[PDB]
């Protein structure tokens, strides 16, 4: 009836000591998300259904405020940069794993 | 082939199709997709964790920015689990 | 208790009175607080105890009648003032800014326009120096000044 | 977890929309947990250049509570930089003008004073009442628990609690009360 | 945890005179002991 | 000169980042950083801050095991402090002795 | 010019409607808003009514200028300082 | 009848933290035995894969797995291409179980095998001292010798 | 009122009241005895 932590969010941690007492053994199988805890996946007569291509060009001000409102950022991220920094940027960065 | 994954070495097109064919040929029910976890949704950067279930039992779960790509990634995870090429599998004995 | 009515005819009657619970854990105590082992174990939240020790109209009962000692009486008085300001006694009323731990009366403090240097800073008092001696249950003591 | 690399990165660095309630909460305790969640310091993948803050939605900011006499003592100062721009308003006056200003200013003071601060502020969302927009309400995950414990007014006590608490003293039978 | 380690007699720094700091770091894969560390 | 002194600053900042991430993971499991660290040292588990943050990120189940172990050691210490007598030492509060 | 008039809900009039001068009546009080006569860039005497400097008695090229614009302790000029500009 | 010491339920009467009762030691010891036996049967069967280990080496702690690389910052008196046994294993873990030493795991339990694959020098590190108006400027350049090891294998044995 | 640091009752009718955070000496019969604490 004792549990050091709740056993319902990541894994079922069971602690143990060996009989000599020199090593600690942890048994932690994962917890699976239940079916009951999930949620189901959400679901011109005479002419062609013409594809609706409109791209209203917006000025720098309205475009930056639209981007900033959509991504919850400030305008300063969207304003451009100069040629000094543009050529300072590393376009072949090192990549690990 | 040490540090690469299955669908970086072997390109596939319809992981859901491959998964349902495998489940049909090993005689279990067709997997049901359900939205296990969800963040955002009305934003431009959502997170969807879609799980694949069989007889009300979880066989896979996968993340994505949309529900469809989350379902596709969950299908890929299920295929890796069935084929045995999983990320925490036993490394090669040299 | 005792009531008086007017109708001119005025008369008083004796009505039913509550009694102490039968077996106190410390029968050798003097005040009811000392008797029931509550010496440092109550705050302004404990409106059950404070409602035992107040009048029907929010005022306070005196010492010769409550049996309280002086330290306990002053502590109950401050707890009752803080409870009244926190609104924890909705039915003990006389005759919107939400508060708790309010030491002074809200219409008598002037705003701190000039805080001092940080060696001579003007602090805002919170709580009560009479309730300074309560049980801490913490490795950091009560902060009486914010 | 056997994910692909791009979905694994998306899952690791995805943003979460936490929900926080006002209703008798100190603005600074609300602000401490809001600043933690807005910076991303609750994540173990935290780094200050990892841009790993999340969205915090605080409601009922009109019903916050100040301990002590801070409603009448605490002064917010600003200066419209014209000669004579110095304004000093009490927390009461500021609350009666703008019912999100106190919580907003507390969170603003607790966030780090760099060029990321206003970005975290624009991921902070404050609403004075129970009303939250529908898009935010479909965005939310995890209503965080309240830092204060709602000391439970006297008339809210059940009769079981009232008669379980013992009567401390005997009143004299001739007192007017 | 230095005062706890002092109370148990296990130094104060875990890099002081314990098995963790005095046992050899490695040995040859067939089982031959390593030449001793200079520290 | 900045390079030469930034070596020291690099070591200090990396320890600060490790403490931050351990704090985050411990608080996700309901513990605090002093609780976790002190009770792991009392459990004689000598994982440092670097590998503790690494386990916080890449092995969440191993970190939850460590957090449950530290929480149990904290509870054993509390129970021994309240008992104050010669009650048995506790399973995880036994100390392995070396000679 | 289009101008926006704040009205209550009971004073709504259909868009596209003509308005005349008998909307107003004699013996009443009105407020009249307009862009004033522009004077261009003007100095402090015409813009702000500064007293300026005397003509004779030794004065060098200073008859129509602002004197000190601030004090010496502040190393700046306060915002809103009256200076030459567009009137 | 109230016991002597009964304090009525107020806010400060009882401690804020919930009361915790630990398991009875003999039943808990049998539980430890059954958990260790289950994990030992898991090791015997082989229901694991991709072990990792936290290993103490060259004053440092490395979280290594199989097929790994670590860069030790000193020479290691070993020829290139040579297999050695890492021994001071603080932790070994897998999916569904981990093993923890106090402070070290026994060498009968876990074996870490690595291989010296490179012995090299670090890029030059500049040490410059400068104090102003006191003519204090010195420059030194060092290169610290280094050894790159590949972690080959992490093997656990049934010994619990 | 007169400002005092030390408030003293100069009559038998003077009474001490703490109002708006300060002590006051009020006298209903000798109004010159009115004192305000500093
Ligand atoms: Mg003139
Ligand atoms: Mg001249
Ligand atoms: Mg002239
Ligand atoms: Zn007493
Ligand atoms: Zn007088």
């Amino acid at each position: 009836t004792y549990s050091p932590l709740p056993d319902d969010y990541n894994c079922n941690v069971e602690l143990a000591l060996t009989s000599d007492g020199r090593t600690i053994v942890c048994y932690h199988p994962s917890v699976d998300i239940p079916y009951e805890h999930t949620k189901p996946i959400p679901r011109d007569q005479v002419l062609k259904t013409r594809l609706e291509e409109k791209v209203e060009h917006l000025e720098e001000g309205p475009m930056i405020e639209q981007l900033s409102k959509m991504f919850f950022t400030t305008k300063h991220r969207w304003y451009p940069h100069g040629r000094y920094h543009r050529c300072r940027k590393n376009l072949n960065p090192p990549k690990d794993r | 082939m040490t540090g690469k994954e299955l669908f970086e070495m072997w390109k596939i097109i319809n992981p859901m199709g491959l998964l349902v064919e495998e489940l049909k040929k090993r005689n279990v029910s067709a997997p049901e997709s359900r939205l296990t976890r969800q963040s955002g949704g009305t934003t431009a950067l959502p997170l969807y964790f879609v799980g694949l279930y069989c007889d009300k039992k979880l066989i896979a779960e996968g993340p994505g920015e949309t529900v469809l790509v989350a379902e596709e990634e969950a299908a890929r995870v299920a295929l890796r689990k069935l084929y045995g090429f999983t990320e925490n599998r036993r490394p090669w004995n040299y | 208790f005792r009531e008086v009515v007017e109708t001119t005819i005025i008369e008083g009657r004796i009505t039913a009175t509550p009694k102490e619970s039968p077996n106190p854990p410390n029968p050798s105590g003097q005040c009811p607080i000392c008797r029931w082992n509550l010496k440092h174990k109550y705050n302004y939240d404990d409106v059950l105890l404070l409602s035992q020790f107040i009048r029907p109209h929010g005022g306070m009962l005196p010492r010769k009648i409550t049996g309280l000692c002086q330290e306990e009486h002053r502590k109950i008085e401050e707890c009752v003032k803080m409870a009244h300001r926190a609104g924890l006694l909705p039915n003990h009323r006389p005759r919107q800014l939400n508060r708790y731990l309010t030491r002074w009366a809200p219409g008598s403090v002037k705003p701190i326009y000039k805080k001092g240097p940080r060696w001579n800073r003007v602090r805002m008092p919170v709580g009560s120096p009479l309730l300074r001696d309560n049980v801490c249950y913490s490795r950091t003591p009560w902060k009486l000044y914010h | 977890s056997s994910f692909s690399r791009a979905p694994q990165q998306w899952a690791t660095f995805a943003r979460i929309w936490y929900l926080l309630d006002g209703k008798m909460q100190p603005p600074g305790k609300l602000a401490a947990m809001a600043s933690i969640r807005l910076q991303g310091l609750h994540k173990p993948v935290y780094h200050a250049l990892s841009d790993c803050g999340d969205h915090v939605v605080i409601m009922n900011t009109r019903h916050i509570a100040f301990s002590g006499n801070k409603w009448e003592q605490k002064v917010y100062s600003s200066h419209t930089g014209y000669p004579g721009g110095f304004r000093q308003v009490t927390a009461a006056q500021l609350h009666l003008r703008d019912p999100v200003a106190i919580v907003k200013l507390a969170i603003y003071g607790m966030l780090p004073k760099n060029l990321h601060r206003r970005t975290m502020m624009e991921r902070l969302h404050l609403f004075p009442d129970e009303y939250i927009p529908e898009d935010i309400l479909k965005n939310l995950v995890e209503e965080l628990p309240q830092p204060r414990k709602i000391p439970k007014r006297l008339d809210e006590y059940t009769q079981e609690e009232i008669d379980a608490f013992p009567r401390l003293w005997t009143p004299p039978e001739d007192y007017r009360l | 945890g230095g005062q706890w380690r002092l109370q148990q007699g296990l130094a104060a720094n875990p890099s002081g005179y314990g098995p963790l700091t005095e046992l050899p770091d490695w040995s040859y894969a067939d089982g031959r002991p390593a030449p001793p560390m200079k520290g | 000169v900045k390079c030469t002194k930034a070596r020291y600053l690099k070591k200090k900042n990396m320890r600060t980042l490790w403490i931050n991430r351990i704090t985050a993971a411990s608080q996700e499991h309901g513990l605090k950083y002093p609780a976790l660290i002190g009770n792991l040292v009392k459990c004689q588990v000598e994982l440092n801050r670097k590998v503790l943050a690494d386990l916080a990120i890449y092995e969440p189940k191993t970190f939850k095991s460590l957090a449950a172990l530290a929480s149990r050691r904290r509870h054993e210490g509390f129970a021994a402090a309240l008992g104050d007598g010669k009650e048995p030492e506790g399973i995880f509060s036994r100390v392995v002795q070396y000679h | 010019t289009v101008k926006i008039f704040n009205i209550t809900d009971n004073a709504a009039i259909k868009p596209g409607t003509p308005l005349y001068a008998a909307h107003f009546r004699p013996g009443q009080y009105v407020d009249v808003t307009a862009k004033t006569i522009g004077k261009g860039f003007q100095g402090v005497m015409k813009r702000w009514g500064f007293k300026g400097q005397p003509a004779t008695h030794g004065q060098t090229k200073t008859h129509r200028r602002p004197g000190a614009v601030a004090t010496g302790d502040i190393g700046r000029v306060w915002p809103g300082t009256k200076m030459p500009g567009k009137m | 009848s109230y016991l002597p010491g009964y304090v009525p339920k107020t806010s400060l009467s009882s401690p804020p933290w919930p009361e915790v009762v630990l398991p009875d030691p003999v039943e808990e010891t049998r539980h430890h035995a059954e958990v260790v036996k289950k994990v030992n049967e898991m090791i015997v069967t082989g229901q694991y894969g991709r072990l990792f280990a936290v290993v103490h080496f060259a004053s440092r702690q490395w979280k290594v797995t199989s097929e790994d690389l670590i860069l030790i910052g000193n020479e290691l008196d070993l020829a290139c291409g040579e297999r050695i046994r890492l021994e001071k294993v603080l932790l070994v873990g897998a999916d569904n179980f981990t093993l923890l030493g106090k402070p070290l795991l026994g060498k009968d339990l876990v074996r870490v095998e690595a291989t010296v694959i490179e012995k090299t020098e670090s890029w030059p590190r500049i040490i410059m001292r400068f104090r102003k108006r006191k003519n204090f400027k010195k420059k030194r350049i060092v290169t610290t010798p280094q050894t790159v090891l590949r972690i080959n294998s992490i093997e656990i044995a049934p010994c619990l | 009122f007169k400002n005092k640091t030390v408030l003293k009752k100069r009559c038998k009718d003077c009474y001490l009241v703490k109002r708006r955070g300060r002590w006051y000496v009020y006298c209903k019969t000798h109004p010159r005895h009115k004192q305000r604490q500093m």
